DNA sequence: TCAATATCCACCTGCAGATACTACCAAAAGTGTATTTGGAAACTGCTCCATCAAAAGGCATGTTCAGCTGGATTCCAGCTGAACATGCCTTTTGATGGAGCAGTTTCCAAATACACTTTTGGTAGTATCTGCAGGTGGATATTGA
DNA sequence: TCAATATCCACCTGCAGATACTACCAAAAGTGTATTTGGAAACTGCTCCATCAAAAGGCATGTTCAGCTGGAATCCAGCTGAACATGCCTTTTGATGGAGCAGTTTCCAAATACACTTTTGGTAGTATCTGCAGGTGGATATTGA
């Protein structure tokens, strides 16, 4: 009945730091982190489509929201990653 | 048969993100590539923070991450602190700073 | 009482964690007042969120939503 | 000395500094003034959340305010410093 | 093609201050004022229904949002006015 | 037979309904929400306009301008709290000098 | 000329006086210019994003208003 | 006298920075984000930006002169502008 | 400079709580397939309102001075911290019932669709009329004495 | 206190830029009537966890003293504001484009529904292992000498 992001956080952790664990209090913080950024990005993407009279949210709205929210080099790398993901999703 | 996270090359879920976007009253329609982009972004940010936190844990000679380490990571970084400046980490403490 | 249970040593510890070397004797009442002000604002918003739903128990999510309103997002409980 | 050892010890830690029963008692007393005179129950994680938030608020305020003692050439914390910090923050 | 709240602002003004006019720059400020409060109240009402797993926005959500946003005596009077409006709307 | 008349209002109930429906706030919208919200908006509008007209009268004028709105807002304890993160074009500041 | 030395001493003195300031140090005129440049960079960066999204080459007032509203600053008199 | 100028400038509402310098600066900043393209600017957009900037600066000066007096001074220093920004966030 | 006392720092031991792992399962959530539909891209085109130059006069620039303020020094009394001996209030633990949460009915309220009437936004061409600028007359505070 | 000079208020006149008032219109939108549907309220029951008690001892409280610091008074030199003469940059105006905004078409990507795998969350049960506390044991600065 309850759902979370813990599985995927654990995978990513074993992918960057294979020797390192994580406590239960900390994964709550990480789950809260993921829920917050989702809400922010989707909220900005909702408005851009309303401002421009669009009824559909696409990857362009998410990209623009990423540019607006995230600071500096972090936005640059996030844009690169998302673009690659879409690129190799389409080519399958 | 095949998932969409695998086509995209990701660990995060692309179906769940789609579901949450549709059920959140964000817009009438939702495209195919939006969940992929968003999941990739979330994965990138998680990995960044976890890397920094594991480094902080190792410096303190520990094998396990706790909120103290995430706080140190976040406040020692000039960008994550700006993204998370209105945020308080439970059981995280403060940075040592005298004067 | 009930505001005098926030003791002189507790306030002194909170000050030291903030890097304070010396502390006037009038800081103990001022801190008590500002704390009492902070709790009132959060608690009424929590109680409002709690009454909209028709229940008589304050949950952690009500507190989290209240703080999020005040602009004080909290990680750890939801 | 003694102040420097204590400062170093306390910045290195994470635990809560106010005792729990007094904070609980005060929060309940404040709640009862709303609610139209009836006593609500509280989950425990709720009181811990509120306590964490409050102590964070106070520590950060003390930090912001000891910057105004040194601005004025002092070492001792006074109440005018806290008042002015709250004013400038916008609270 | 463009729409605004100027008509109703002018009516209310002639209802409180019959001798007094209003300039065009000021009515822009008032129109901006009305659009802002609408967005805030409706945004809070959207979340309360999501938090509690409801698919409908009612007068109770608006009332709670009013209590949360507005400070003190102003919320009290706003609640009174809205309640009267609904009461005499239903009785017709 | 209009909805604003049935309710005793000057503000538009139908328009508020349409704007709630089109804004992606929820999948459904009830019938009392537009009237309740329109009434709240009318109350606040009139509350501001009263003080602005009073300020104009004090300045010996018959027409409201943004300066008057600013004075009204900043001299009232609650409206300032509501509108404290807002700047009003062509409004200026409140006079304030202080001794050292 | 550097396009920020067009923000002159008298203008800064006037803003300070409207703020209630009696005396001003000679080092305030360069500090203010940096503050202003930072503010403008932050607002304009977001304004340009909103209009490039819409596939325009013209910055409107709504783009500026949206940017400010993001930054935590809400401006009424425009539309 | 400083006292007459303060009183006069607090009754007024007009803008204090001249238009063309502000426009030039704002267009100089824009071209760095547009990758060489000279974007056009509505006339009602530059006025918006100017109103906002002047408000920001006036309120900052107020907050800082609050800190000059705290220190026992009458003269405004950069020392005092920097600290107000830190405390505001 | 000397140094015992804290004090720091490291190192080793034991164990208790909390982590990680395996198996079951089942349900609910995501994937694949085919159909239909509607939003948005692509291409035209027209009128608005943005940009580019020019002419001049009003605000800014530069120099000097003198009066005011910032900053360092000295002195003294108030007030904070540290230490020590009491004891009172917090913490931990355990039986108990009240309230949250899930499941079932149903019924009242909202969405969908068509016709018809009302309202609001924009333009043309007015006509006031309110507020600002300049002009003049009467009256006081502060500059210096 | 004297007093002229700005300066302060007040009144007046003139005018012109902006607000109210009509017409009109016609396009968009809101209202009224039936019909169907499903979301949420009302009722019942259950079990989880939150209130409420009673012991133990560890942190808080009170008194006193010594020394550190805040605050007031001098004094000196740096530096900011005010005034005046001058000239350069901003403001205003008129003329073209070019880009925004409205219109038409169509096609591609989204919703919709149904059947089929799969993955994730929860529950026993296992065990294991990381780190915290304790204590030994080596070795450094420190404020009183």
């Amino acid at each position: 009945r309850k759902e979370s992001y813990s599985v995927y956080v654990y995978k990513v952790l074993k992918q960057v730091h294979p020797d390192t664990g994580i406590s239960s209090k900390a994964m709550g913080i990480m789950n809260s982190f993921v829920n917050d950024i989702f809400e922010r990005i989707a909220g900005e993407a909702s408005r851009l489509a309303h401002y421009n009279k669009r009824s559909t949210i696409t990857s362009r709205e998410i990209q623009t929201a990423v540019r607006l929210l995230l600071p500096g080099e972090l936005a640059k790398h996030a844009v690169s990653e998302g673009t690659k993901a879409v690129t190799k999703y389409t080519s399958s | 048969a095949k998932s969409r996270s695998s086509r995209a090359g990701l660990q995060f879920p692309v179906g769940r993100v789609h579901r949450l976007l549709r059920k959140g009253n964000y817009a009438e329609r939702v495209g195919a590539g939006a969940p992929v982009y968003l999941a990739a972004v979330l994965e990138y940010l998680t990995a960044e923070i976890l890397e920094l936190a594991g480094n902080a844990a190792r410096d303190n000679k520990k094998t396990r991450i706790i909120p103290r380490h995430l706080q140190l990571a976040i406040r020692n970084d000039e960008e994550l602190n700006k993204l998370l400046g209105r945020v308080t980490i439970a059981q995280g403490g403060v940075l040592p700073n005298i004067q | 009482d009930n505001i005098q249970g926030i003791t002189k040593p507790a306030i002194r510890r909170l000050a030291r964690r903030g890097g304070v070397k010396r502390i006037s004797g009038l800081i103990y009442e001022e801190t008590r007042g500002v704390l009492k002000v902070f709790l009132e604002n959060v608690i009424r918003d929590a109680v409002t969120y709690t009454e909209h739903a028709k229940r008589k128990t304050v949950t952690a999510m009500d507190v989290v939503y209240a703080l999020k309103r005040q602009g004080r997002t909290l990680y750890g409980f939801g | 000395q003694g102040w420097l050892k204590e400062i170093r010890k306390l910045q290195k830690s994470t635990h809560l500094l106010i005792r729990k029963l007094p904070f609980s008692r005060l929060a309940r007393e404040i709640c009862v003034k709303f609610t139209r005179g009836v006593d609500f129950n509280w989950q425990a994680q709720a009181l811990l959340a509120l306590q964490e938030a409050a102590e964070a608020f106070l520590v950060h305020l003390f930090e912001d305010a000891y910057l105004l003692t040194l601005h004025a050439g002092r070492v001792t914390l006074f109440p005018k410093d806290v008042q002015l910090a709250r004013r400038i923050r916008g609270l």
